[PDB]
């Protein structure tokens, strides 16, 4: 029957010294299976359930590498939308995104989801055709305008329909 | 595995 596979990313920027909070933690058909947070004591990718600790040391190290590329992603565009909402310097703001499959039962890709979110606000989303983009307002039209010319939608549609699938299918299977 | 890095914002 149909699955599903979703990771929830989120940046929480704090008054005063600090780098910002960052949080990462994925979800197969609807049960949390793996998880990062910056302000841990030992920050890294972690299994939550037992069949996910079949996974060699070397899956972990690499995913945890993405997970501190995915945190400088998240430190720096959380200062680009300070700019693009002109807003003051001394403040806290979150930007999340939200990115996954959901998998029918023929196997196929039903649905891809990628969308980022500011301050509890939509900012931009992939529609549903995984073609074009939905842009909240006139900040996220910048970064729509800028996706469209690079060709983000297709970059994204690449992995939603081969990696998101197969390594769903990989996971329910252990 | 996770998605590639996204471009910016």
């Amino acid at each position: 029957g149909p699955h599903s596979m979703r990771y929830y990313e989120t940046a929480t920027s704090r008054r005063g010294l600090g780098e910002p909070r960052y949080t990462s933690v994925g979800y197969v058909d609807d049960k949390e299976f793996v998880r990062f947070d910056s302000d841990a004591e030992n920050p890294r990718y972690e299994p939550q359930v037992p069949w996910m600790e079949q996974e060699g040391p070397e899956y972990w190290e690499r995913i945890t590498q993405v997970a501190k590329g995915q945190e400088q992603w998240f430190r720096v565009n959380l200062r680009t939308l300070l700019g693009y909402y002109n807003q003051s310097a001394g403040g806290t703001h979150t930007l999340q995104r939200m990115y996954g499959c959901d998998v029918g039962s023929d196997g196929r890709l039903l649905r891809g989801y990628e969308q980022f979110a500011y301050d509890g606000c939509d900012y931009i989303a992939l529609n549903e055709d995984l073609r074009t983009w939905t842009a909240a307002d006139m900040a996220a039209q910048i970064t729509r305008r800028k996706w469209e010319q690079a060709g983000a939608a297709e970059y994204y549609r690449a992995y939603l329909e081969g990696e998101c699938v197969e390594w769903l299918h990989r996971y329910l299977k252990n | 595995q996770l998605s590639p890095f996204p471009f910016d914002l």
